[PDB]
């Protein structure tokens, strides 16, 4: 029972690691990228808005 | 023997925290402590729906950013129109013990499941005027807690069995059934290109599967108590998961680590639902203290709080076109915040 | 102000609103049960023979009775697994908690001990009332009669007690069989008391499998909670 | 779906009849059901309608006092009692079904259709054009108020009526294809003026193509435009 | 026909209720408000109770001038028939929500699974209309008549005639009978079917039991403690009036009594907001909640 429980730990232990800053500066460049597209995070002004 | 076998299991954990431990050179907050906060954001009540009876347990924005499917747990399943709070369809369920919900991408069909093991199928758009039962999908063991559609044909659902399943419409049978936790599964959040998928459970951890191959392709062990939320970035490389010990966390796919974790002394209660916004800046997270909060994904600080409701939040969803923010709590009402 | 079909849809959504009303009227009328118990205990009999007087992996079941004019609905939870920490929330606010113990199996009686009090002490369940059907009495009366199984050697504290002054046997039996009944109600009567704090309350009854008593007893005791709940908001207490 | 309906033939003038729309195969109490009437070589005219639960009723202002509607949800029936019947009140009636939710079809279902002959400041449209088989042919129609609301919602209806049978649903709300119309025909409009295109022409789509504006009451249809 | 010097005791005592009537019957009215919110049926019975109490007492700053001033009235007759028929209802108005109040705890207690349509926030609002209209309009005969009357002895009346009109004797009999005893009597009956329910209740304590009873008693306690003297008093001197009708020996000497006893029965006005919003702890909750706010 067990080994499969082995074999599949064994397929999630050997993959391709990036390090830790290059996926936050990922998230980073996201979140800065879409950021005149998000209205709750840039309030749009009380015109376009369908819920005046 | 099998002490052998315990004894390789062992090893090889230990070798694949040892990568992960390598793998992490700065955290998140080291990175972001340079970008300018998010600041206080105020979001109103623009709209209230009345009209459940009981209590709310789901709700999912329609795609078209306007219609609105909810649940709750006097059997009905109600379908909102946002803009005006009218009330475009009014299902009534063979079960009353619903605890999900699901509007398709196209908008042709919603689903719900719960404490039937069932989750049924409804067909909204029929040459008749009457929404009717398209199918009833049975085969799970456990309750159905979250459900979420892939196209017109296939489904996928999330049991407290430890399986989710991936369902043929057409013909109700598992094409893939994914085994491996341990709990019961809460959660399910598909990525945005449909081809992988996360879920949580009450062993503590989330696991990210292949929909095509059926495999699990990672394991991820932050919490220490069962996750009852997750929801993918908007990017497809993370997500973010809600759990009983009132402790919020980021994980990223490529990394196969933890980024960040948002809690706070003064918030002691576990979260029931979480979601992002369109940039993936703000990570909305419902509460049991009757008040949803607003995290800065990038600093872990609150921006913001969402007080409206006298009882706990159960459900979250930001709509497609990032407009507006929906909240349903167990006083059987729904919210639409901006 | 606006057009024609939007008319229309604002007239559609207000009969749908009075369906609601019209569905509210029942909902808020009929009340809620939860049926607890293990595999031994005669939870499947009782809601056979309410049904009967008043699906391959289903999850959940469901029966109506009516006792005076009174609509009660009853659930079990059929193919659920071990754990119940989850699903158990769903019932925050159903009138009260039917839990039934086998008093005849004195191997498994302290594991239902145990699941009474993780129910009675759950986060969520908290000013739910329990009513406890000590169930199949019958058959505990040939367990305590023929000497056959003891009972003292399960339960080391049987020797030192004795039956309670309040005690009614009714109908014309042994006083052995009415002091280990006695007993076993008030071990799950200690594990109530423990913790109440007042907020909630435990109603036991000593039934059978086949009883025709049963129905009367739940509205006997829904009742009671109802009316608790009524002194409460009404401001008396 | 279907909508059967009878009760036609000659009456007398001054007279009376009460017409029956028998409907069966679809929900009727959650669906509006208006008369539509068109004189024997003449354009479709709009007569009444009958809300969903009885609620609101509309008449034209050709018939306002004498003609009466009403419904029987649990039968699944539609009446139309016409008294004091004129000489110009002859016409074959339609039943046409509709429906209104966001996103919903109305006008989508029409009856068969029956005969009725007598012995002896809104909207108008206008479809100029009168006559016109591989080969794209557009037509147009006009409106005297614009059609466009405040909501985005352009009120143009866009009907086909082949020579033998009754009208069938082809463009609602000026750009939306009707369920089961091919994707041949496309609906355009700026708000005053409008158009229909068919793609590549084939020859069941020969027939008289009406406008309707539903804007509001009195609903007003314009002339037809024909093609042969 | 004389009077007497009736001038600190009215006023002194209206200054009382004045203090603490508007403080305690404004928090009363926030907590009635905050109960009807969470669609407790009873709220809508409280805040019509607050509201009755409340412009009670925004009209005594008139009839404190009114005793303080010796049982004159100077500001024309409009206010004297405004003011004056606010001020001798309002009384029964107090009363009959308090017999709305009992009659829905007798039913929600007393029949707990039963009459469901009668406990709603709907039916709660249509009774109150209904209350409000009654008693208001049929104690609205004091309008119809001139009722700003002089006398020999520098005496302003308001209301008043020592020698009596025809109808106001039988408008006397009406209030005493049918505006004071049969909401009393009914209040008696729920709340006594009230205990005979609560004693059957398995899961209240024993000590529950008796809270619920001194409470019980002193809700019937305080409203015959307010109402009875005045109304004895009242039926007295409309008794005396029909027997002999051309006299005024008996009115002269129970003068200041019968307006000492009108005074009093303007103690319940404070009692309602302590008795019926500010004795149990979850509306106490309400008012610390609050006026934490600021």
């Amino acid at each position: 029972q067990a080994r499969k429980l082995v074999e599949q730990l064994k397929m999630e232990a050997n993959i391709d690691r990036i390090k830790v800053s290059k996926a936050a500066a990922d998230l980073m460049a996201y979140c800065e990228a879409h950021a005149k597209e998000d209205p709750l995070l840039t309030p749009v002004p009380a015109s376009e808005n369908p819920f005046r | 023997e099998l002490d052998q076998l315990r004894q390789e299991a062992e090893q090889l954990k230990n070798q694949i925290r040892d990568a992960r431990k390598a793998c992490a050179d700065a955290t998140l907050s080291q990175i972001t402590n340079n970008i300018d906060p998010v600041g206080r954001i105020q979001m109103r009540t623009r709209r209230t729906l009345r009209g459940h009876l009981a209590k709310i347990y789901a709700m999912h924005w329609g795609t078209d950013s306007r219609l609105l499917v909810s649940a709750s747990q006097d059997g009905k399943l109600i379908i909102w129109d946002s803009y005006t709070t009218n009330k475009v369809h009014a299902i009534p369920l063979r079960s009353s013990w619903v605890m999900t919900c699901a509007y398709a991408p196209s908008g042709n069909y919603v689903a719900c499941g719960g404490l039937d093991n069932i989750c049924s199928i409804y067909n909204l758009k029929t040459r008749e005027g009457n929404v009717r039962v398209s199918r009833e999908l049975a085969g799970h063991t456990g309750y159905l807690s979250c459900c979420r559609f892939l196209d017109d044909n296939q489904i996928v659902t999330s049991s407290g069995d430890t399986t989710c399943a991936l369902w043929d419409i057409e013909t109700g049978q598992q094409t893939t059934t994914f085994t491996g936790h341990t709990g019961d599964v809460m959660s399910l959040s598909l990525a945005p290109d449909t081809r992988l998928f996360v879920s949580g459970a009450c062993d503590a951890s989330a696991k990210l599967w292949d929909v095509r191959e059926g495999m699990c392709r990672q394991t991820f062990t932050g919490h220490e108590s069962d996750i009852n939320a997750i929801c993918f970035f908007p990017n497809g490389n993370a997500f973010a998961t809600g759990s009983d010990d009132a402790t919020c966390r980021l994980f990223d796919l490529r990394a196969d680590q933890e980024l960040m974790t948002y809690s706070h002394d003064n918030i002691i209660c576990g979260i029931t639902s979480v979601s992002f916004s369109k940039s993936g800046r703000l990570l909305l997270a419902g509460y049991d203290d009757f008040n949803c909060n607003v995290w800065d994904a990038l600093k872990a600080d609150r921006a913001g709080v969402l007080a409206g409701h006298d009882n706990r939040v159960s459900c979250l969803g930001v709509t497609d076109d990032g407009m507006a923010v929906a909240t349903g709590s167990w006083d059987s009402f729904l919210k639409i915040w901006n | 102000t606006l057009s024609a079909e939007d008319k229309a849809a604002v007239e559609r959504s207000k009969m749908i609103e009075k369906q609601l009303q019209k569905d509210k009227q029942v909902y808020r009328a009929t009340h809620r049960l939860l049926l607890l118990g293990a595999d031994n205990s005669g939870k499947s009999t009782i809601v056979k023979q309410m049904r009967i007087y008043h699906v391959k992996t289903s999850g959940i079941f469901e029966t109506k009775f009516q006792v005076d004019k009174v609509n009660f609905h009853m659930f079990d939870v059929g193919a659920q697994r071990d754990e119940r920490r989850k699903w158990i929330q769903c019932f925050n606010d159903v009138t009260a908690i039917i839990f039934v113990v086998d008093s005849s199996d004195y191997n498994r009686l302290q594991e239902a001990l145990n699941d009474f009090k993780s129910i009675w002490n759950n986060r969520w369940l908290r000013t739910i009332s329990v009513i406890l059907f000590l169930n199949k009495q019958d058959l505990l009366a040939e367990k305590v009669l023929a000497g056959k199984s003891k009972i003292e050697d399960y339960f080391p504290e049987f020797a030192r007690y004795t039956t309670p002054e309040d005690a009614t046997p009714e109908p014309g039996e042994d006083p052995r069989v009415t002091r280990a009944k006695y007993f076993i109600r008030d071990e799950f009567l200690r594990i109530s008391t423990a913790s109440g704090d007042g907020r909630h309350y435990c109603y036991p009854h000593f039934t059978c499998s086949v009883d025709t008593e049963n129905a009367r007893r739940i509205f006997n005791d829904c009742r009671d909670i109802i009316q608790r709940m009524h002194l409460r908001q009404y401001e008396l207490l | 779906v279907q909508l059967v309906e009878s009760g036609g033939g000659l009456v007398q003038p001054g007279g009376s009849r009460k017409l029956s729309c028998s409907a069966s195969g679809f929900a009727f109490s959650s669906f509006g059901m208006h008369w539509v009437r068109q004189a024997p070589e003449k354009g479709l005219e709009w007569v009444a309608y009958i809300s969903s639960g009885s609620g609101t009723i509309y008449y034209a202002d050709t018939v306002k006092g004498r003609f009466t509607i009403s419904r029987d949800d649990p039968k699944n029936t539609l009446f139309l009692q016409m008294t004091s019947l004129r000489s110009e009140d002859t016409a074959m009636y339609y039943c046409v079904r509709s429906i209104y939710y966001y996103g919903s079809s109305p006008f989508d279902f029409w009856g068969q259709g029956t005969t009725l002959t007598v012995s002896a400041a809104d909207i108008v449209m206008t479809q100029a054009t009168s006559s016109v088989p591989g080969e794209s042919v557009s037509i147009s129609c006009r409106s005297s108020k614009s059609l466009l609301h405040s909501n985005g919602n352009t009120y143009l209806y866009w009907f086909l009526q082949r020579p033998g049978q009754s009208p069938q649903l082809l463009i609602y709300r000026m750009s939306n294809l009707a369920s089961g119309v091919p994707d041949r025909f496309s609906g355009s409009g700026s708000g005053t003026a409008f158009t229909l295109t068919i793609s590549r022409l084939e020859a069941e789509d020969v027939g008289v193509y009406y406008c309707m504006q539903h804007l509001e009451y009195p609903l007003t249809f314009g002339a037809g435009t024909k093609l042969e | 026909v004389d009077s007497r010097v009736d001038h600190l005791f009215p006023p002194s005592l209206y200054i009382f209720v004045i203090g603490v009537g508007l403080p305690t019957n404004c928090l009363a009215l926030w907590a009635a408000y905050r109960q009807v919110r969470q669609h407790n049926e009873l709220g809508v019975y409280l805040m019509n109770l607050s509201i009755a109490d409340l412009l009670y007492i925004c009209t005594l700053p008139l009839w404190v001038d009114y005793f303080l001033h010796h049982d004159n009235w100077i500001h024309g007759p409009g206010s004297c028939k405004l003011f004056g028929f606010i001020f001798y209802s309002n009384i029964y108005i107090s009363i009959a929500f308090l017999c709305c109040i009992s009659v829905d705890r007798y039913l929600a207690v007393a029949h707990p699974l039963r009459f469901a349509r009668l406990r709603r926030v709907k039916t709660a609002v249509a009774v109150s209309s209904v209350v409000w209209a009654t008693e208001l309009g049929a104690n609205s005969a004091p309008l119809f008549h001139d009722e700003l009357f002089r006398d020999r002895y520098n005496h302003t009346f308001c209301f008043e005639k020592f020698p009596m009109e025809r109808w106001v004797a039988w408008m006397n009999l009406y209030r005493v009978f049918v505006g004071f005893l049969f909401p009393w009597a009914l209040m008696l009956l729920c709340y006594r079917g009230i205990l005979r329910a609560v004693q059957s209740s398995v899961s209240t304590e024993r000590q529950e039991k008796v809270k619920i009873k001194r409470l019980a008693l002193s809700l019937i306690a305080i409203v015959l403690v307010c109402f009875a003297p005045y109304h004895a008093l009242l039926l007295s001197r409309s008794a005396v009036y029909l027997g002999r009708p051309w006299d005024c020996g008996f009115e002269e000497r129970v003068f200041s009594a019968y307006h000492s006893s009108l005074a009093f029965t303007s103690l319940n006005c404070v009692a309602d907001p302590i008795l019926y919003c500010l004795v149990n702890e979850g509306a106490r909750s309400d008012v610390a909640k609050a006026l934490h706010n600021l």
